[PDB]
């Protein structure tokens, strides 16, 4: 495997394949999948990360979409790159306005 | 039918918002602002669907459909 | 005895926003949804991951817009949202004219 | 029963190398997947309109790298760039 | 060298509707961009449908679609109407 | 006719609008109907815009369509600033709103 | 007063002509560009489309910002007004 | 030669009539820095995109298609220039 020649844990093969029948381009290189490869599984790395982090915080061992809402929605750069992505069952942080408050 | 929409069901949707307040005339705003979205929705997905000649419209379509609208959803396929 | 008005609405702001279970029970959205579908194509089946994927999709829209339609009534020094509020949301986002 | 594919297994293994006494449901590994496809497409359009950009006919690692700086915040696309680049290096030490 | 342009066809599609009217560089320059613009719009909608429904080429039934999906009301119905009569009389002849 | 735009009775060039078409990494391969319905919406989306142009641009007494004439157009018509609400058009203004 | 605020409204939703003026706004360009990487040289038509997206958007942002102060029956625009409109534009 | 303060280039009049094609008729004192933040929050995003596709092109000189591309990037299309 060339996943294993990279030290990534992400299919190589799968991206090539996908690369090529994804219509992007005529031919495409050899260091391209690895590339791709690896810059997706550091952003799911860091998904994964924050996301049990929180399911810690909610005291659970398996994560459930609500740890990964509040893992994405708490991070600002996550929550930028997913700023056009709802996600199923994620619910939204807990925030309530200053003036809406008792006196 | 659109009425279906009950009341406490906006209020719950806006709790949820943030809101403590609402007003009566909301409620039918509400429903109006969910019938165009759902309007534009549905109206994609079916033509995607017709494009694919099938009497069932799918999952794929209302996923591709909110792809259009820039309102991306995970976790049905994506 | 009486709870003062506006503290069970916080106390529901508090609850709802700690869950995340649809707040729009299923069949009447489902119903909805295929009158509106009836009106572009006739004779159409859906499969219920596609329902789910609308309502998650709308209730989610929904709840976005609340939101902001909420920081409008707050900007006019209000804590009541109004029709107003969310015309003026939806025209600032592209959505309305 | 047709074979569909998905990214499951490789997304439970990073998640073991980062987390490994902790599991994932079936509804987040949807969420998961789907969010591997949708960055997928965007870095993947991203280096197709790089290509048509500049007049060239292949997609390398070099146009992976500027879309991926195009398309990620500051330090995430950072940290991206560092893991690319580390691991093209690797793929090309062995054979 | 050469750069291609809509320029000439803008001017025939011009004059065909207001013979006694000409265009500026900075409007024809416009003009040019709106058309590749929608060009690309359409063609990537198209490309899409292709990819949706594992299909390996894209026909006037994926343009057509495309264009239900990217205009509006009327001015889709319009251009649904003109390209399928243009494709008609391309096959005739 | 030898022009593949008078065969559809067309001013755009089908020749190109195929070339791109292939060109442009959209599929493996192009049907040879699409080039032609391609071009056709192309030609009727530029006609449309032009009308309105023109009125516009006689509206100002003017004979030539400057950039205000083509933003005029679009704003005023509902469906073109739509199709067009995302996009910017150099030296087009806005339109006269108090 | 307020008259020739109207006067210079109807003038300047007349006109198509830019309004920032042009040195100014090429020189901080210039300073931005130097700090995302240094000796970088310039198009002028470059330059022309900056500005003509800078004055689109700046000129959207207004009307935003008017629509935002009228709805606080307020008639004179306000910084908070724009960090609301920017906020429901969700911007950052 | 050094540049510094340019921002403040954009200077009170300028602003002052872009409100004013804006519909804008009475402007707070405060208007000012925030607009001028706005616009540097603006070109900051607009050039970094601009410089990272001469980048990739190698290029010392940033070309006008370098910024309708930036401008696309950022769901801000803009016509007049090519693309």
């Amino acid at each position: 495997t060339r996943s294993s020649r990279a030290g990534l844990q992400f299919p190589v093969g799968r991206v090539h394949r996908l690369l090529r029948k994804g219509n992007y381009a005529e031919r495409v290189g050899a260091g391209a999948p690895v590339y791709l490869a690896a810059v997706l599984e550091y952003l799911t790395a860091e998904i994964l990360e924050l996301a049990g982090n929180a399911a810690r915080d909610n005291k659970k061992t398996r994560i459930i979409p609500r740890h990964l809402q509040l893992a994405v929605r708490n991070d600002e750069e996550l929550n930028k790159l997913l700023g056009r992505v709802t996600i199923a069952q994620g619910g939204v942080l807990p925030n309530i306005q200053s003036v809406l408050l008792p006196k | 039918n659109i009425q279906g929409i009950t009341k406490p069901a906006i209020r719950r949707l806006a709790r949820r918002g943030g809101v403590k307040r609402i007003s009566g005339l909301i409620y039918e705003e509400t429903r109006g602002v969910l019938k165009v979205f759902l309007e534009n929705v549905i109206r994609d997905a079916v033509t995607y669907t017709e494009h694919a000649k099938r009497k069932t419209v799918t999952a794929m379509d209302v996923v591709y459909a909110l792809k259009r609208q820039g309102r991306t959803l995970y976790g049905f396929g994506g | 005895h009486r709870y003062r008005p506006g503290t069970v609405a916080l106390r529901e702001i508090r609850r709802y926003q700690k869950s995340t279970e649809l707040l729009i029970r299923k069949l009447p959205f489902q119903r909805l949804v295929r009158e509106i579908a009836q009106d572009f194509k006739t004779d159409l089946r859906f499969q219920s991951s596609a329902v789910m994927a609308l309502q998650e999709a709308s209730e989610a829209y929904l709840v976005a817009l609340f939101e902001d339609t909420n920081l409008c009534a707050i900007h006019a020094k209000r804590v009541t949202i109004m029709p107003k509020d969310i015309q003026l949301a939806r025209r600032i986002r592209g959505e309305r004219a | 029963k047709t074979r569909k594919e998905s990214y499951a297994i490789y997304v439970y293994k990073v998640l073991k190398q980062v987390h490994p006494d902790t599991g994932i449901s079936s509804k987040a590994m949807s969420i998961m997947n789907s969010f591997v496809n949708d960055v997928f497409e965007r870095i993947a359009g991203e280096a197709s309109r790089l290509a048509h950009y500049n007049k060239r006919s292949t997609i390398t690692s070099r146009e992976i790298q500027t879309a991926v700086r195009l398309l990620l915040p500051g330090e995430l696309a950072k940290h991206a760039v560092s893991e690319g680049t580390k691991a093209v290096t690797k793929y090309t030490s062995a054979k």
